[PDB]
RNA sequence: UUUAUCAUAAAAUAUAACUUAUAGUUUAUGCAUUUUAACACAGAAUAAAUGUUAUUAAUUUGAUAAAGUGCUGAUAGAUUUAUAUGAUUACAGUGCGUUAAUUUUUCGGAAUUAUAUAAUGGCAUAAUUAUCAUUGAUUUUUGUGU
RNA sequence: AGUCGAAAUCCGCUAAGGAGUGUGUAACAACUCACCUGCCGAAGCAACUAGCCCUUAAAAUGGAUGGCGCUUAAGUUGUAU
RNA sequence: AUGUCGGCUCUUCCUAUCAUUGUGAAGCAAAAUUCACCAAGCGUUGGAUUGUUCACCCAUGCAAGGGAACGUGAGCUGGGU
RNA sequence: AACGCCUCUAAGGUCGUAUCCGUGCUGGACUGCAAUGAUAAAUAAGGGGCAAUUUGCAUUGUAUGGCUUCUAAACCAUUUAAAGUUUAUAAUUUACUUUAUAAACGACAAUGGAUGUGAUGCCAAUGUAAUUUGUAACAUAGUAAAUUGGGAGGAUCUUCGAUCACCUGAUGCCGCGCUAGUUACAUAUAAAAGCAUUAUUUAAUACAAUGACAAAGCCUAGAAUCAAUUGUAAACGACUUUU
C-alpha cells in the first residue's frame, strides 16, 4: 500500500549523553559507553534537538515500517545495558552426577566437567564485556555479566546448547543447563 | 595524452555493479575503447551472500567430463569474474571479437597507473542508483574469497599502505590549494583582471 | 539526443587510411601521396540516440569498424 | 488512450407496428471515439433485445469533465472476471479527472489481476465526497495538511555523460 | 528529525522534466504516491496534472489554505516576496548558468578566455611563493635574493 | 473549466489573541523568557476560502477535421541515335501602337470605372416538385427584381 | 456429592456464580473458567474469494530463458511513444 | 549389413538411502529398533547348482539398497542361443 | 516486532556436518611469468655494446593548418536510496579523530565537467603562421636556469626498479633569458583568377619513433650444441655428470 507515516519518540533519561552519528546508536552513560551499528538496516532516525530520540520510516509496505519499534527496542535495551548491565542466572540441575561448574578470571569464560561424570572437558569461550561468574551463597548457580543485551543471552544460550545429551530420549534424562531469571545488575535493588 | 575518444576510461568499482557495468563498457569496447576497470573488490551482485554463492557453484561444478584440462577454465581472483560478464557479450569467435580484449584490462588492487590517473564514474552502473532497499546484495571481495580467492588479504596489507599514502599526498595539498587563493589576493588587482569573468562565470566564478 | 545530430544532415564524410606507395604526381594542389582515403556523404538520423547512417562514394572497406574516421563541415548554415 | 467518455443512445429503428421506440441511454469510457461505437452493443445486448443492425446509434457525445481543477475523487463500481471468480467488484482510486481515473483503474486492474480488458465493464462511477472510502491506501491522503519529506526525483538515470565524472550523490541534504 | 526538503502545501518549487522546466511552480495539495497539483500565477502557467518526480523542490513554504483558488495566491506570492529573494539565494546565482551561460556567444568567447591567460600569466609568478619554513634561505638563492628584493623591499635593487 | 463580477451561504482549514502541555531554559520545585515542527476548531476578526446562484475579461480551456497557412532544411534517382523510317509544336510570359484622374514614390510604380455576358452566389418575391417534418425547414423546378 | 457419561431442571443467590469449565481428576473437595466490573481507549475479528511467489517436483556425460546476465529489473501484466 | 544374449576386467555418473557424519520424531527407560528431513564422500562382498538378470541357499558382516547409455566381442570368452 | 501480547524472522548477530569449496599432496598460458649469471672468435684486424645520444641524409607516427591540446596530481580512509554531506567554532585527538554548537546546503534551475578540483592549455606574438617580426617610453609585478658532499624517500604482470624524485654539507656568483597593462616607432613577411576551389586532403614546424650511410667519443674480451662419455636415467630422445 505503501503506507506513509510512523514514527517514535523515547524518552530519555538525564544522566546520558547519547548521539547519532547518522546510522549509528552510541550512548554513554554510568558503566561507560555501548554502541551497536546500523549502517545497513534500513531506518532513519534522529534526536529531535533534545535530550530524546526520534524515529522514522518513510513510504514502507509492511515488513519494512515493522522496524520501528525494533530499533526503538533495540535502544531501550541499550538504556538499561550502560546504566545498569545485565545478568542471567544458570541453575544447573542434575540427577545422579553433581555438575562441576568453575569459574576464574580473567580466564572469565566456563569451565565444566562431570557431564556424566565423562571425559571430555566440554568448553566454552565468551564474548567481548561479557564475564561469566558462578554465585556465591546460592548452590550451583551462575551469573552472567555484561551490556550488549544481544550478547549476554547467546553467552548464556552459548551454554544452553552445551551440554547436552546423545542420542537418547530427552524426556527421560531432563538434565541441562537452563536460564531462570532475566536480571539486570543495577536496576532496581541489584 | 590522447586516444580515440580518451586515451583510456577507468572506472571505479564501489557500487559500479558487474552487470550494468559490462553491459555499458562492452558496447562502448566495440566503438573505440582503450578502457581499464580497477577497484573490483567491491562491486556488487543481487541474491545474497549465501545464494549468489550457488550462482557460482553450478559453473564451477562443470567440468569437462573427460580430459578436465579441456574445458571450463574458472578464474577464482575477483578481476576475471568481472570478465566472465565481458565475455559473453563479445563474440570472441572472431578476429573482431578479440579486437577489443587487448584493449580491455581489469584490475582489482589498484596498482600500476590506475592509482594516479583519475578515475571516474558510470551512472546506471551504481548501486545507490538501481537497488531499492531492504534488497540484500551479495559483494564480490567477500564472495570469491569464499569461493577461493587466496589473497583477500593480500590486497588489503597493500591497499591500506597506498591508502595511508594517499593521506599525506592529499595534505601534500591541502594548504597548496589554499595557497592558490592565498595567492589570488595578489592578483585581482593586477591591471583589471577579473571582469572577463565575473560576466561569465561569475557566480562564485 | 536525436536533436543533436540532425545538424550532420547532408555533411560529407571521408575516412583516411595509409598505404606504401605514391603513383601520383602532385599536381592538384600538392601531394606527395602517402595518404589515400575514399570520401562520402552522411544522410539522416537512425538512432534515437544519435546514431546517424551514412553512404560512402565506394562502400568503406570493411577491416575498419573501430577507425577514426571523421566528418568534415561541409557544408553547414546557421 | 486515456479512456475519454462518452454517452451514447441507440435507436432500434423505427419499424411499423410500434414507431419511436424507447432509446436507451448508457456511459461508456472508451480508448477511443471510434470503439466505443461497437462497446454500446456488448453493454445493450445484456439487456433489450436490439440487435446491429435493428438499431441505429444516435449521437454519441464527448463529455468533457466539469470539475478539473479541484481534486475530488471517485469511487467505481467493478466487474472484473479473472480465471473463473467472476464477481462484483467495489474499488476507488484518487484521480483528477474522471478519465484519468479510468485509465488508471483499468492499469491498475491489469496490474495485480491480470484481468484483460475483454471482462471488465465500469458499471458504475460516483463522486464520492469524503468518509465513506474504505481504501486504506487512499484516504491517508485526505488528511490535510501533511508534512510529506517524500523526496524523489525521475531518476533520470542518470544522464548524458555515459561515463561522468562527479558521483551522483542522490540524497543532498 | 534533520529537518528535510518537505513537499508540503503551500511551498514553492522549480520543475526540471516536464513541460515546466524553466518554470515557478507551487504545490495544492498531494495526489497520490506520485501525483502533484502543482501551480505558479506569476510565471504563465495555471494547475494541472503532475508526477512527484519531475520536479525538484525549493526551500520556501508559503502559508495556503488547502483548498485555495489561485488569486490568493497570486496575492500571497506577491506578499512572500519571493520574486525579490529568489535572485539573491547564493546557488540560485547559480541558476544564472541557465539565464547567462545559455549560449555562450562567439562574439566574445576569445576576451571570455583569452584572459584566463591573463590571470595565469600572472599566477605562477606568485608560485614558488614558498612558505615552507625554508625560510631561510637556501642557496643559491645569493643570486635569487636580488631577485627577491624585488618583492619586499622594494627600494631599489639587490641589493 | 479558468479569470473577473453576483448575492447570500455558512464557515471542514489557512493569516489571525492568549492558554495549557512539552522539553531545553532564568532566578529563587515553580516561575522569567525562549522552539512549539504539543501547537488546547482555544478566541474573535479574516480568506465571507469552502458551500449557493448567475454573468463574464484579449469572453476563457483543448481536442478533430479543412485551406499553399507558410516555409525552411535534406536524402538517393533523372529515360530519351524523337527518322541514326516522321509537330521540335502549342500553351503561357516578354518589348512595340487609345485613355482619364484618384493615390502613393516621386526614379519607376501606383490606382479608375462603366466595355459585354449564361451570369454564379447575397437578398427579395412569384412559382412549383418534393420532404423527417409542418411555427416550419429541407429543398426541386424555376421565374423576376435587386 | 457440580464434575467419565446425565434423563433432566429450574432457579434461589446476584453487576456477575451455570444440577457447573476443568488436567483419560473412581469419593467430599481443592480449584479456575464462563460471566460481569477494574484496567486501556482506536479500530479489531470470523470465514470467504483470487494475482503472482510457495510447497509440491526424483535422473543417470557437465551446460542451457539461446549465451552473457539482470531484482524501485533486461523480470511475469495492462500500456503510452 | 549398427557383429545381437550373459558373466569376467573396467572407468563412470544416479538419486526414490542400505548402512557410516549432523539432527528431529515416537506407544524413544536403557539396550535395541522404527519414522523423517539434509546428505553422494569411501564403502555394498568370499561360495553350491545352473548358461543367466532375478530366484533360493551357506557364511562374513557390531551392517551387504537400487540404477544409466541393452553400458562393453578390431579387449576376451562362446556355456546356451 | 508490524500483530500492546507473545513469538528461532520481519529485517540482525551465532552453534554445525564424511557434503561443497581452500591449504595439504602431483602436473604447471606445450614456449606465460620473476629477479638473477654470463655475454664471445680476437686483442693486428674486427665483432658486440653504450645510444635513450653529440653529427647530417633518409622514414614512420602523433596534434594536420600553431594549437579537432590536454594533464598521468583528488572526493570517504569498514560502509548507506528518507539515508545525508561540506565547511566553520570550541573541547578532545596522532588523525578535517572523537564531541558539542552554528549554519551552509535543501535527491532545485545547477550537478552529468570546465570546482579544467598542485586550479588547464588556445603560447613569449607586445604583423600571433600552412616562417620569425623588432625598438622605445610608461607603470606595477618581478620568475625561469646551470657547477660540490652527507641524509629522510620510492615497487601491486615495470611507459628505466644496481637508479630514481626531496632536504641538506657546500661548490659557485645566470644576474644568459623573465611576464603583464598603456602609448609611440623601425620593418620584414604575408594575396594558390581559386572567385558556385577543395580533394587519391598536402604537411612543414615540432614531437617522438626510427633505421641506413661515411660521419661521434666511449665500453667489450663467451657459451651452447651434439658427437665421445658415464649411470642416480633409458622403446628411442631427453635427463645427472665428467675431463
Amino acid at each position: 500500500m505503501r503506507t506513509i507515516n510512523s514514527n517514535q519518540c523515547v524518552k530519555i533519561p538525564k544522566d546520558i549523553k547519547a548521539s547519532v552519528k547518522a546510522r549509528v546508536v552510541t550512548i554513554t552513560g554510568t558503566r561507560g559507553t555501548l554502541k551497536r551499528s546500523f549502517k545497513h538496516l534500513a531506518l532513519d532516525m534522529y534526536m529531535p534537538d533534545k535530550r530524546t530520540l526520534k524515529v522514522e520510516k518513510w513510504f514502507g509496505t509492511k515488513k519494512e515500517l515493522a522496524a520501528v519499534r525494533t530499533v526503538c527496542s533495540h535502544i531501550e535495551n541499550m538504556i538499561k545495558g550502560v546504566t545498569f548491565g545485565f545478568q542471567y542466572k544458570m541453575r544447573a540441575v542434575y540427577a545422579h552426577f553433581p555438575i562441576n561448574c568453575v569459574t576464574s578470571e580473567n580466564n572469565t569464560v566456563i569451565e565444566i566437567r562431570n557431564f556424566l561424570g565423562e571425559k571430555y572437558i566440554r568448553r566454552v569461550e565468551m564474548a567481548p564485556g561479557v564475564t561469566v561468574v558462578n554465585s556465591t551463597a546460592q548452590k550451583d548457580e551462575l551469573i552472567v555479566e555484561g551490556n550488549d543485551i544481544e550478547s549476554v543471552s547467546g553467552s548464556a544460550a552459548l551454554i544452553q546448547q552445551s551440554t547436552t545429551v546423545k542420542n537418547k530420549d530427552i524426556r527421560k534424562f531432563l538434565d541441562g543447563l537452563y536460564v531462570s531469571e532475566k536480571t539486570t545488575v543495577v536496576k532496581l535493588e541489584s | 595524452m590522447t586516444g580515440l575518444t580518451n586515451r583510456t576510461v577507468v572506472i571505479d568499482g564501489r557500487g559500479h555493479l558487474l552487470g550494468r557495468l559490462a553491459s555499458v563498457v562492452a558496447k562502448y569496447l566495440l566503438q573505440g575503447g582503450k578502457v581499464a576497470v580497477v577497484r573490483c573488490e567491491e562491486l556488487n551482485l543481487s541474491g545474497h551472500f549465501y545464494r549468489n554463492k550457488i550462482k557460482f557453484l553450478a559453473y564451477l561444478r562443470k567440468r569437462c567430463n573427460v580430459n578436465p584440462a579441456r574445458g571450463p577454465f574458472h578464474f577464482r581472483a575477483p578481476s576475471r569474474i568481472f570478465y566472465k560478464a565481458v565475455r559473453g557479450m563479445i563474440p570472441h569467435k572472431t578476429k573482431r571479437g578479440q579486437a577489443a580484449l587487448a584493449r580491455l584490462r581489469v584490475f582489482d588492487g589498484i596498482p600500476s597507473p590506475y592509482d594516479k590517473r583519475r578515475r571516474v564514474v558510470v551512472p546506471i552502473a551504481m548501486r545507490v542508483l538501481t537497488l531499492r532497499s531492504d534488497r540484500k546484495y551479495c559483494q564480490v571481495g567477500r564472495l570469491s574469497h569464499e569461493v577461493g580467492w587466496h589473497y583477500q588479504d593480500v590486497i588489503k596489507s597493500l591497499e591500506r599502505k597506498r591508502k595511508a599514502k594517499l593521506r599525506v599526498t592529499l595534505k601534500h595539498n591541502r594548504e597548496l590549494k589554499k595557497l592558490t587563493v592565498k595567492a589570488r589576493e595578489n592578483i585581482a588587482k593586477a591591471a583589471e583582471p577579473f571582469n572577463k569573468i565575473i560576466k561569465s562565470y561569475g557566480y562564485e566564478v | 539526443r536525436k536533436e543533436h545530430g540532425s545538424f550532420y544532415v547532408g555533411k560529407r564524410c571521408v575516412y583516411v587510411y595509409k598505404a606504401e606507395t605514391k603513383k601520383c604526381v602532385p599536381q592538384h594542389p600538392e601531394r606527395k601521396t602517402r595518404v589515400r582515403a575514399v570520401w562520402g556523404k552522411v544522410t539522416r538520423i537512425h538512432g534515437n540516440t544519435g546514431a546517424v547512417r551514412a553512404r560512402f562514394n565506394r562502400n568503406l572497406p570493411g577491416h575498419a569498424m573501430g577507425h577514426r574516421i571523421r566528418i568534415m563541415l561541409y557544408p553547414s548554415r546557421i | 488512450g486515456l479512456l475519454k467518455e462518452y454517452e451514447v443512445v441507440g435507436r432500434k429503428l423505427p419499424s411499423e407496428k410500434e414507431p419511436q421506440t424507447p432509446l436507451y441511454k448508457m456511459r461508456i469510457f472508451a480508448p477511443d471515439n471510434i470503439v466505443a461505437k461497437s462497446r454500446f452493443w456488448y453493454f445493450l445486448r445484456q439487456l433489450k433485445k436490439f440487435k446491429k443492425t435493428t438499431g441505429e446509434i444516435v449521437s454519441i457525445k464527448q463529455v468533457y469533465e466539469t470539475s478539473p481543477v479541484k481534486i475530488k475523487n471517485f469511487g467505481i463500481w467493478l466487474r472484473y472476471d479473472s480465471r473463473s471468480g467472476t464477481h462484483n467488484m467495489y474499488r476507488e482510486y484518487r484521480d483528477l479527472t474522471v478519465g484519468g481515473a479510468v485509465t488508471q483503474c483499468y492499469r491498475d486492474m491489469g496490474a495485480r489481476h491480470r484481468a484483460r480488458a475483454h471482462s471488465i465493464q465500469i458499471i458504475k462511477v460516483d463522486s464520492i465526497p469524503a468518509a465513506k472510502t474504505r481504501r486504506v491506501h487512499v484516504k491517508q491522503f485526505h488528511d490535510s495538511k501533511i508534512k510529506f519529506p517524500l523526496v524523489q526525483r525521475v531518476h533520470h538515470k542518470g544522464n548524458r555523460k555515459l561515463f561522468s565524472f562527479r558521483k551522483p550523490r542522490t540524497y543532498f541534504q | 528529525m534533520p529537518f528535510e526538503r518537505f513537499v508540503q502545501t503551500g511551498r514553492i518549487a522549480k520543475a526540471s522534466a516536464g513541460p515546466l522546466k524553466g518554470r515557478l511552480v507551487a504545490i495544492v495539495d498531494v495526489i497520490d504516491q506520485n501525483r502533484v497539483l502543482v501551480d505558479g500565477p506569476l510565471t504563465g502557467v495555471p494547475r494541472q496534472e503532475y508526477r512527484l518526480n519531475n520536479l525538484h523542490l525549493t526551500k520556501y513554504r508559503i502559508k495556503f489554505p488547502y483548498t485555495a483558488p489561485t488569486r490568493i495566491v497570486r496575492k500571497a506570492w506577491t506578499e512572500s516576496d519571493l520574486k525579490a529573494q529568489w535572485k539573491v539565494s547564493p546557488w540560485s546565482v547559480k541558476a544564472q548558468n541557465i539565464c547567462k551561460r545559455s549560449s555562450l556567444n562567439d562574439f566574445d568567447r576569445f576576451k571570455l578566455r583569452y584572459a584566463k591567460r591573463q590571470r595565469n600569466k600572472l599566477l605562477t609568478i606568485a608560485f614558488n611563493t614558498l612558505k615552507k619554513r625554508t625560510k631561510a634561505d637556501g642557496t643559491p638563492r645569493v643570486l635569487k635574493k636580488d631577485r627577491r628584493e624585488r618583492l619586499r623591499a622594494e627600494k631599489a635593487k639587490g641589493g
